[PDB]
């Protein structure tokens, strides 16, 4: 679920 | 009693130096890094750009001819993940038209600027002489995991 900054 | 010194904040942060001034060779494409989170001592983020490597750039337009005598720099605490970033060293480049731009010189070889070493805290750097410009670039070269920055200019305006 799109690895955050 | 004191007499004015070139050397007051000029914008980041304070807000004389407006949202639209701040631009950046890209940023980060989920919109949480962009160029007018570069604030100093702003507490959302920093910028980052869309790709970390020493061709990007963070730009400010003074819009006027201004004497720049220094510069101050943070890396950031990413708000969603809790993870710290910061710029270890930086070129600097000016330009009084936006277009014709002077890579910042120490001697015969660019001026590499050592920054930062953790992300909270500020590293101020001073100009060996007042420039009179109007833009600036702040172009990283070296980082701790990735580029983000939040800034400040000092100086005096003519």
């Amino acid at each position: 679920r799109k690895l955050r900054r | 009693g004191h007499m004015f010194q070139c050397n007051v904040p000029l914008g980041m942060e304070s807000g004389r130096i407006a949202n639209e001034q701040i631009s950046a060779s890209s940023t980060y494409s989920d919109g949480r890094w962009t160029p007018q989170q570069s604030r100093l001592h702003g507490d959302d983020n920093g910028w980052t750009p869309n790709l970390d490597s020493n061709k990007e750039y963070l730009q400010v337009d003074l819009r006027f001819l201004t004497m720049l005598t220094a510069i101050a720099t943070q890396g950031a605490i990413s708000r969603e993940t809790q993870n710290g970033y910061y710029v270890k060293s930086y070129k600097l480049e000016v330009s009084t038209n936006g277009e014709d731009w002077m890579v910042y010189r120490h001697g015969k070889n660019h001026k590499v600027f050592q920054a930062n070493n953790d992300a909270t805290e500020v590293v101020l750097n001073k100009l060996h002489a007042p420039l009179l410009t109007r833009f600036v670039r702040i172009r990283p070269q070296t980082w701790h995991s990735g580029i983000a920055l939040r800034l400040e200019l000092f100086g005096c305006r003519v």
